[PDB]
């Protein structure tokens, strides 16, 4: 169980919005720069997989597809800090900074609802 | 198949960036099933 759900639970007041909107602004930063390394790493693979799949495999260049998986893979193992322990710490705060935002969301309805 | 299992792990969909807080919320947040 994730220790943000047991920290953010649902907004009572204002000052309660106020304190969870900045705790989300801290870490934004370090969320969009991981999520963005992820999407890049990402992209390379599914490009490589989408070609993979409209080659012949008797051509030349579904080797050079498959030689050119074993480079970026081995790119991503060998590289500081260890690319698993930054998809964790990406994947945490996505969810955590959803929710987050998800008890804001859910108290400015609650709030639009009586007025 | 060395191969395979490399792109069945590096292929994953990521969603789209969350967006900043407006006010009031502009965009509904969701939890993301990520895989394991």
């Amino acid at each position: 169980l994730p220790d943000y759900l047991i920290k953010y639970i649902a907004i009572v007041s204002y000052e309660q919005r106020q304190n969870y909107k900045d705790d989300f602004n801290a870490e934004y930063d370090e969320y969009r720069a991981l999520h963005a390394r992820m999407e890049t790493v990402a992209r390379r693979f599914i490009k490589l997989d989408a070609q993979r799949k409209r080659l012949s495999p008797g051509s030349k260049e579904y080797q050079n597809v498959h030689e050119e998986v074993l480079q970026e893979y081995q790119k991503i193992k060998q590289s500081s800090p260890n690319y698993h322990e930054e998809k964790y710490r990406c994947e945490y705060l996505h969810n955590k900074l959803a929710h987050i935002k998800r008890m804001i969301g859910e108290f400015d309805q609650q709030q639009a609802e009586s007025w | 198949s060395c191969v395979d299992e490399i792109l069945k792990e590096m292929t994953h969909s990521w969603p789209p960036p969350l967006t900043a807080i407006h006010t009031p919320c502009k965009t509904e947040p969701s939890k993301f099933p990520f895989p394991t």
